[PDB]
């Protein structure tokens, strides 16, 4: 449990992953933590940008169910054998579980040059999982089989590794309080955005703009993506806020100089969320070094930077550019996310992101999902 | 769609003997993995044995080793808890699991 | 066969040379600058360098009384003028006595990230500050090593390098070198002919190019171009295929994007010796588009790697790691060659061919 | 402008002796590295000495260590080159130098 601290490595950039034994012997695989999806697919062949895979004829305790499932998604695809083995958690657990595993064979850009995970950690609802909610999610079987309460917490430590509790919350992962917001609807990690701010400022938008289908807590998404509407208004609220085009579609960064100090001049984008007595709101923020987002790393006198925020067609999701300012609860017994200040988001001493409450819930349907 | 119905609890004395039988009906079963929980009044959800689509994987907890058998009939679409030595730190009510669906449990009380 | 890969460092942050001095030796690292005269390097702790020449440690150091500034357009350095017996490792068996200058109060001279701390200017006499009688570091190795009046350079920082001090090394290039006269002993100043690009002539006067000088410069990153020159440079190339041109932003294209593949090469036109005829040097995409993350992902990030000068075309570092360059002051001279360390996966980056003739051009291009 | 002027220059036998001068005018000789360097008839200049800029750090090709002298009198912009033991092979131009530019030279001459 509190062997669980620190058990992810990676980045914001790249994904955060975890290590998993699986089989036997134990093969040792890469598995990015997904909370927008909900199979447990692995790299069942080698590939080009991967230096390892589960080898299903290396177990012995292997079985096949004899059907396999393929997943599409925007860009790319992957196909793999469905069958189920024995896995165990060398950060969090003395023993092993026995749990559904989808074998890639087939692909089509998932695997990616220079990504150090080899498979996928989906831990969402039943209702995702593909070919049927029928096939047991890794968090059902785990929770089932090792008497863990039904709830998860991550904390990402990359802005400018991190740790993943599988059975509860680390008070060591944060400070101050945990506020917690209604899960929706049990697919994805759906909640309720009420209200969203740049620089003080609200936007002239419905609260129904923002859930459009669905605002999800997404680990496995790199940016926070706003429907065009809403990305369209946040974009003229934050070039308003101060220095700048290609930058906001993410197709060119822009430098500057290290004492032209970049951070200083772009406003704080608050999201509202309903808390669990709905009379109230709370306010998780982010400032400028969260969505802001240096590339180069060099350490010299200049940086080039990504907008860290992009359109989405029909999904608000928060992903990586938040999800870096909080830990965060997926307390699923409950039915509630939970997020509270993290300590390890701090770029130079300095606070990256904050969480504030209560507000009232007048100026603001009783109800602002679809 | 996972819709199970459990049976074969009733009330035994110590180094007594049931067999609990569990019915699914509306999802593939004989692709599921399957487990038994059980769950004393005011005691904690107790995981007892999980079993693989096939039958020839079954992990168990240690208190139940060598005591409780698990398996299934897949033909007949139904798990099974052979249930041997049972002591008074059995009585539980038993739950047939998967896909995080379960069914409402059969009764199985030891008792002097 | 002793000075190949004698430097160190990249086409960004510098190639920078080992270099031993005083006694006992102190061991500096010290950036290879074609384009200024001075020997200086720091003297104090600075907080963006590991070490420094502490000239009180050297027991045949001796001061000569006075010191310098020098200013660029970004800054400046201060330094103390002395005298001390340096050697080159892998070049030299013995010491020579050189000026230095060392280092005590700069302004944006030393820089994050920066892997040197001291400067080597190998251009003319005329340009040592305070003032041309400062000997210069490669007249006093030419004079007390009895060393042929030349060096050369190749870089591989494309996709370290060499410095041969005293002559040219075969296997640093491949086909034949071809020599453009020196116009001016100052700079390295050449006479440059004629700007294609994508194999199209800008539509300029030859003058535009030498206005006000074209030179060979080591201690520069990017070509950088008169404003005039820039803008057809821009035209053309955007034509063939906004922050970006600028250097204000970087270009992201993904990999199956193939973005070299659709920008154009740029030739430049230089004098033969016989000054009937002439040869050009080429770049590709590869090397003025310039991946800057290299962070092996599946898309990468550009700058495009020319830049507005006021007063000069410099053939920086953004040319020369395209060719092996010859600076043959005995001959008055500049050889430029393919050079094989130039390829990228084995694909060459750059391109050398000739003679064209001169015909349709004024026989001289400098005003 | 380095201006330069060797002299003292002449024909001697072998074993003997003479003392060169160097005379710089329009430079800051007081603060220059000095040199001289020689050649003989069409065979490459030769290094001989230098002396940094008050005296103290000479240096010699080995051709010619312990039997030429380098020095310099400040106060007098003058280089000299103390030559003892010559032989027909110091025949040569001798030149002194300084920041690329070189004086006429002179002639020294060592024959039977
Ligand atoms: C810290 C965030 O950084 C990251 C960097 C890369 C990645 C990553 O590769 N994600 C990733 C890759 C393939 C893929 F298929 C997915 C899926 C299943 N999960 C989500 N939520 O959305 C897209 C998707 F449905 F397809 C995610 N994730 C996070
Ligand atoms: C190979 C290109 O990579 C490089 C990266 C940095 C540098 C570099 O710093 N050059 C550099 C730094 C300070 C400086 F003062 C100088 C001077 C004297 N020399 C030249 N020619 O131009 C500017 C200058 F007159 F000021 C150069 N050079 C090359």
């Amino acid at each position: 449990f509190l062997a669980m601290v620190d058990n992810l490595q990676g980045d914001s950039g790249r994904g955060y992953y975890l290590e998993m034994l699986i089989g036997t012997p134990p093969q040792k695989l890469q598995i990015l933590v997904d909370t927008g999806s909900s199979n447990f697919a692995v790299a069942g062949t080698p590939h080009s940008y991967i230096d390892t895979y589960f080898d299903t004829e290396r177990s012995s305790t292997y079985r096949s169910k004899g059907f396999d499932v393929t997943v599409k998604y925007t860009q790319g695809s992957w196909t793999g054998f469905v069958g189920e083995d024995l896995v165990t958690i060398p950060k969090g657990f003395n023993t092993s579980f026995l749990v559904n595993i989808a074998t890639i064979f087939e692909s089509e850009n998932f695997f990616l040059p220079g990504i150090k995970w080899n498979g996928i950690l989906g831990l969402a609802y039943a209702t995702l999982a593909k070919p049927s909610s029928s096939l047991e999610t890794f968090f059902d079987s785990l929770v089932t089989q090792a008497n863990i309460p039904n709830v998860f917490s991550m904390q990402m430590c990359g802005a400018g590794g991190g740790s993943l509790v599988l059975g509860g919350i680390e008070p060591s992962l944060y400070k101050g309080d945990i506020w917690y917001t209604p899960i929706k609807e049990e697919w994805y990690y759906q909640i309720e955005i009420l209200k969203l701010e740049i620089g003080g400022q609200s936007l002239n938008l419905d609260c129904r703009e923002y859930n459009a289908d669905k605002a999800i807590v997404d680990s496995g998404t790199t940016l926070l993506r706003l429907p065009q509407k809403v990305f369209d208004a946040v974009v003229e609220a934050v070039a308003r806020a101060s220095l700048i085009d290609g930058f906001w579609t993410g197709s060119q960064l822009a430098c500057w100089t290290n004492s032209e100090t970049p951070w200083s001049y772009f406003p704080k984008i608050s999201i509202y969320l309903r808390d669990e007595n709905s009379s109230r709101s709370f306010r998780i923020t982010i400032l400028p070094q969260l969505y802001i987002q240096p590339m180069m790393g060099a350490g010299l006198n200049y940086e080039c930077y990504r907008f860290g925020i992009s359109p989405s067609t029909n999904a608000l999701v928060i992903g990586a550019t938040v999800m870096e300012g909080f830990y965060v609860i997926f307390d699923r017994a409950q039915k509630r996310v939970g997020f509270a200040a993290s300590p390890c988001a701090e770029i130079a001493g300095a606070a990256v992101s904050e969480i504030s409450g209560p507000f009232s819930t007048e100026d603001v349907a009783s109800n602002c999902v679809p | 769609q996972v819709q199970l119905q459990e049976s074969g609890g009733g009330l035994v004395q110590p180094g007594g003997s049931l067999r609990l039988s569990c019915a699914a009906s509306g999802f593939t079963f004989s692709s599921a993995i399957m487990t038994w929980v059980r769950q004393a009044p005011g005691k904690g959800r107790e995981w007892v044995s999980t079993i693989g689509s096939d039958g020839s994987i079954t992990t168990y907890a240690d208190s139940v080793k060598g005591r409780f058998t698990i398996s299934r009939d897949n033909a007949r679409n139904t798990l099974y808890l052979q249930m041997n030595s049972l002591k008074p730190e059995d009585t539980a009510v038993y739950y047939c699991t998967s896909a995080g669906r379960r069914g409402p449990g059969t009764q199985v009380t030891v008792s002097s």
